């Protein structure tokens, strides 16, 4: 229902420097199941390459950045699109206090290898909090998405 | 949360394959 613009673009561009730490824009089986390990799951090689495959243009085990594109923007269509987001919920939200912690929130920063202040955490809150509760929730978290 | 947002996304799309 929605579509993204030359903005949303660049946070995109922007967001795919995260899982392709090389510069050239791909994004490895290495590198996800790297992102996989950081989330809880254990990657094996079967699953590595399946997800590869999915997107991957060229079929070596790199995704490209124009087809990245083309998987969110796919499923984003059918509305039905609020089943996907209590996956993004679950994993910053772990106890479910029904919002988004700032306890929680830091150990999914420095579960990915990196060290974090609370004063970032603050910034997240004034971005995301319309009340301003100190908590991300999954309805501002929905409406998060069209922002821009 | 703006950009760390639509990378979680992806994972979760694509670990439920």
């Amino acid at each position: 229902a929605d579509q993204l613009t030359e903005e949303q673009i660049a946070e995109f561009k922007e967001a795919f420097s995260l899982f392709d730490k090389d510069g050239d824009g791909t994004i490895t089986t290495k590198e996800l199941g790297t992102v996989m390990r950081s989330l809880g799951q254990n990657p094996t090689e079967a699953e590595l390459q399946d997800m590869i495959n999915e997107v991957d243009a060229d079929g070596n085990g790199t995704i490209d950045f124009p087809e990245f594109l083309t998987m969110m923007a796919r499923k984003m269509k059918d509305t039905d699109s609020e089943e996907e987001i209590r996956e993004a919920f679950r994993v910053f939200d772990k106890d479910g206090n029904g919002y988004i912690s700032a306890a929680e929130l830091r150990h999914v920063m420095t579960n990915l290898g990196e060290k974090l202040t609370d004063e970032e955490v603050d910034e997240m809150i004034r971005e995301a909090d319309i009340d301003g509760d100190g908590q991300v929730n999954y309805e501002e978290f929905v409406q998060m998405m069209t922002a821009k | 949360l703006k950009v760390l947002v639509k990378a979680v996304l992806f994972a979760c799309m694509l670990m439920r394959k």
